[PDB]
RNA sequence: AAUAGGCGGCCGUCGAGGGCUCGGGUAGAAGACCCGGU
RNA sequence: CGGCCGCCGAGACCCCGGCGCACGGACCGAUUGGUCCGUGAUCGGGUAGGCGGGCGUGCCGGUGGCGUAGAAGCCGGGCC
RNA sequence: ACCGAUAGCGAACUAGUACCGUGAGGGAAAGCUGAAAAGCACCCCGGGAGGGGGGUGAAAAGAGCCUGAAACCGGGCGGCGAUAGGAGGGUGCGGCCCGAAAGGAAUGAGCCUCCCCGAAGGAAACCGCGGCGACGCGGGAGUACGAGGGGAGGGGACCGG
């Protein structure tokens, strides 16, 4: 089980799309690396406790960031905060 | 009015009074209701008296344009609006007398519910410049009140 | 946290990773403000400065610009300045940041970090200024 | 431009507001060599004048001149506390201070009123008009122990600067009961000599005779009498408007361009006006009395009170200080001293000049 | 001064410290401020 | 300044499901109507303006009904 | 097959009335308790107006009287609330709160676990080679994954709004 940060939303310079988004694994910093996770669970876990559930479908540039898709969308107090890998 | 904005009102425990058409200010009115809401009937009683008396001021919340303050902390601008603090007076009075009847102890009530609102207007006209008939109104109060015998 | 020792670093390439890690989600300290170094001339540097000390609001001054003149104000500024000040998730960000200068008597045995990208060996020549120098010439008290 | 005149009044005491406090704050301190306080309190008493020989560079050098004189009366000063400050990162801190436990009061003008006999007055009890909660249960021994961890710190290096703490005594001369809490800075280059300095005067009183010296400059700190609210014209000195202006005439005319679309912080405004905090510099010590009396020639000795009392104050009965030209504040106002932090390169010499005249007639 | 400060003392986990009320102005448009109160 | 190598980025282009429109075809309903199938890369923005269908209100001729075991009207809410 | 009290004659009623202008002349607003007044007897308080009990009535519908909307004002309740900027809204979700009925649901909700097919699209580990370099080419492989379409088991009250 890994470790993530949320970057941000998948966006151009002035449209942002709600249902996926940036995860950043704590250590990979490769694409080669980040291909590992595709098709891997992301979990966000809400104040009150609520689950929130996403999957890894695609790496997101060369830093080893990965893209993941949420039925339900972060609500964007999760931007910053800390995801968990399966 | 007759009606009263209370839901739950128990005749067991309660009582209630209220008066209508009142010739007062119904923004003091609302002002001083605010600061009655709360008390116990005597502390209400007296604190009735003071105001008349000029001892005490009453703050003001919502209307209290070009008002200065007074001393002591919390003022902040305040006045004394004797017309208001005697009407209320005799309402509370009122209702002392209806738990009083009813047969609660007096010196256990307490002021559970106490309300002002706008009442008919009664419409008059002054004369001014370039000859215009202008209005001139009064604006009258009515007031309820329950109270609840604590324990 | 992460303290950032600030000795030899170029100040836009160190405010551009510290805001990026501000924004991230890290506490950032750094340590040494008054010693990053400015490239350029030195004229110039400090003219920019003085009109930036300078600038005001006519109808109120205390309104108007105020743009820092101690070295650790410059270094925060300079990193709000990379930061989405006008929203709230900038606002927590710069919110995680502290920058002294010298090494304060509560940091003293702790590792301090550098930023690689931001040494100024990559620079051809060392024609640079100081924060410090800037500040002493503005009139900062350090 | 067409027609130029300088701006109506001063940008440089802005905003003009109320003072903070009655009692005057020091800013800023002259730096001297010489291990003593630096400064003294009194209050103010009035207005004489005198005539004496000019001894200042100038024309009239040797000539009998006409000089007005501010009398203010100095009952001596209790030193009661020490503060020591060690260097923060933005500026000074207080490390630490510490206060001598209570005496008894041994100046009180207590008078045995019928019933009860004389109040016994002691010190905490003046003082607790003031600070209102004091220490309880405060002995010698653990205010020596205080001390010696004060003198510890700062053998060991940390304490920066040292100044005392001092109190008025208005009940001596009769004035009010409330004293007035002030601290001052010391003279000299060593903290262990300031320190030693004030503990050996820790608990004692100082009077001006044994800190200021006589025909020095000095500068008077004060709060200018208040004048409540005021127009611009007597505020800041505008011109009045023409006399057919049916719009008033003590008013400013226009308040402003059409651009910027706001009113400038620099316009002309009523306000508050007086009550402000105010430094004058250069002022010369003309005489330090004693008990009230002024000695002129060993062998005659006069009473500096005018004729019927000053008016709108009392008697003086304590030493005063004579100071040459005006001071900020009102009758009775605090008024503090400095050593001049700003003289002149020529400087009148150091000493009692020769008065040939002292104004004692009424004054009402 | 959003890094929204330092220090000595007093109290709390009945109670320090205050406000109104009283006699007056070193103050004052209301507020505020200062001295006195056996 | 002369070139190159990756990545990010639209309602555009590709794919899946759905709606309507245009044209042609087969069926049922006693007036303008209904169901289904086939083709559309060569159909789907829109001001002035032209054309077609539908929603809602008062009264009349018929037809089938509801209501003091509670009509019209009014405040809040569920479904199409 | 006219309107239904701002409509219909200006006037559904003490209407060509009240009222405006010296005059010729101009000219409104305003319908409804209940089947029956059975229109509140008596008691406490208040100077009184009224208030509170207690009665009448199928229902106060209480004469300020059928129904009683909107704007506005007072109180109670749920959410926010004194370092924060945009015409007061749009997309997505997260706190707190309400959720009997009309929506789904114990003939089983949120949820958890397992198996199959899969469009457009589409990796990486590992190995060999080319380029000064960012990197690329061939095998892995059209594999893992993929909108959506199906099946099985566990739990037992929420999902929609």
């Amino acid at each position: 089980r890994i470790k993530g940060v949320v970057l941000s939303y998948r966006r151009s310079k002035e449209n942002q799309h709600n249902n996926v988004m940036i995860i950043k694994p704590l250590d990979v910093n490769s694409r080669e690396e980040a291909s590992k996770l595709i098709g891997r669970l992301v979990l966000w876990k809400s104040p009150s406790g609520k689950i929130l559930k996403g999957k890894i479908v695609r790496v997101h540039g060369t830093k080893g960031a990965v893209r993941a898709r949420f039925e339900k969308g972060l609500p964007g107090q999760a931007l910053g905060d800390y995801v968990e890998i399966v | 009015r007759f009606g009263y904005s209370f839901q739950n009102f128990d005749p067991k425990r309660m009582a209630r009074a209220s008066a209508r058409d009142l010739r007062i200010s119904p923004k003091l009115a609302v002002e001083v209701c605010r600061e009655l809401r709360g008390m116990m009937l005597n502390d209400a009683l007296r604190y009735l008296d003071d105001v008349i008396a000029l001892k005490r001021p009453v703050p003001l919340k919502r209307y209290n344009d070009s008002q200065g303050h007074k001393p002591g902390k919390g003022f902040g601008p305040g006045r004394y609006p004797v017309k208001v603090a005697k009407a209320i007076k005799k309402v509370l009075l009122n209702v002392k007398n209806n738990a009083v009847q009813k047969g609660l102890d007096p010196d256990k009530l307490k002021i559970i519910h106490i309300a002002a609102h706008k009442g008919p207007v009664l419409r008059g006209w002054y004369p001014r410049a370039f000859g215009r008939a202008t209005p001139f109104n009064e604006q009258t109060t009515h007031i309820e009140v329950v109270v609840e015998e604590i324990r | 946290m992460r303290i950032i020792n600030a000795e030899g670093l170029i100040l836009g390439r160190l405010a551009s990773k510290v805001a990026k890690m501000l924004l991230e989600g890290e506490e950032v300290v750094i340590v040494n403000a008054e010693k990053a170094v400015i490239t350029g001339n030195r004229d110039v540097i400090f003219k920019k400065y003085k009109q930036r000390t300078e600038l005001r609001t006519l109808t109120n001054p205390r309104r108007g610009p105020f743009y820092p003149k101690r070295s650790d104000e410059i270094v925060r500024r300079t990193i709000r300045g990379m930061l989405p000040w006008k929203t709230d998730r900038g606002r927590k960000a710069f919110k995680r940041l502290k920058v002294y200068v010298g090494i304060p008597k509560e940091f003293q045995g702790k590792e301090l970090e550098t930023i690689i990208e931001a040494h100024v060996s990559r620079l051809s020549r060392p024609k640079y200024v100081t924060v410090g120098e800037v500040a002493k010439f503005l009139g900062g008290k350090f | 431009g067409k027609v130029h005149r300088p701006r109506r009044g001063s940008l440089g005491f802005s905003p003009r507001k109320r003072a903070k406090s009655i009692v005057p704050r020091i800013r800023s301190w002259p730096k001297e060599t010489e291990v003593r306080m630096l400064g003294f309190a009194g209050y103010k008493a009035g207005m004489t004048h005198i005539l004496m020989i000019d001894d200042e560079p100038g024309l009239t050098n040797g000539k009998e001149i006409f000089m007005p004189v501010t009398i203010i009366e100095t009952p001596p000063l209790r030193v009661f506390g020490i503060r020591a400050y060690r260097m923060g990162y933005l500026g000074l801190e207080t490390a630490t201070e510490v206060i001598v436990p209570d005496f008894p009061l041994d100046n009180y003008p207590a008078k045995e009123r019928k019933g009860k006999p004389k109040p016994k007055m002691t010190f905490y009890k003046l003082l607790e008009r003031r600070i209102a909660t004091l220490p309880k249960n405060y002995t010698q021994e653990m205010f020596e122990q205080k001390l010696g961890q004060l003198e510890d710190m700062i053998k060991e290096g940390e304490i920066v600067d040292v100044r005392a703490i001092v109190a008025t005594q208005p009940w001596v001369i009769k004035l009010k009961k409330k004293p007035e809490v002030m601290e001052y800075a010391i003279g000299g280059t060593s903290v262990e000599e300031k320190f030693n300095y004030i503990k050996e005067k820790l608990g004692k009183e100082l009077r001006v005779g044994e800190v200021l010296k006589e025909g020095e400059l000095l500068d008077v700190i004060a709060v200018t009498k208040g004048k409540g609210t005021q127009g611009p014209v007597k505020r800041w000195g505008i011109k009045l408007r023409a006399h057919k202006d049916s719009k008033g005439r003590r008013k400013v005319g226009s308040i402003g361009p059409w651009h910027p679309a706001r009113v400038m912080w620099t316009v002309p405004m009523a306000g508050q006006m007086g009550f402000h905090h105010r430094t004058e510099l250069n002022k010369r010590l003309i005489a330090i009395g004693e008990n009230g009396k002024l000695k002129l020639d060993e062998n005659t000795e006069i009473e500096i009170t005018p004729k019927g009392g000053f008016p709108h104050y009392g008697i003086v009965r304590s030493d005063f200080m004579m100071i040459a030209g005006s001071v900020p504040g009102a009758i009775k106002r605090i008024i503090r001293v400095r050593p001049a932090i700003r003289p002149p390169k020529k400087k009148p010499p150091v000493q009692r000049p020769q008065i040939t005249y002292v104004s004692v007639e009424s004054k009402q």
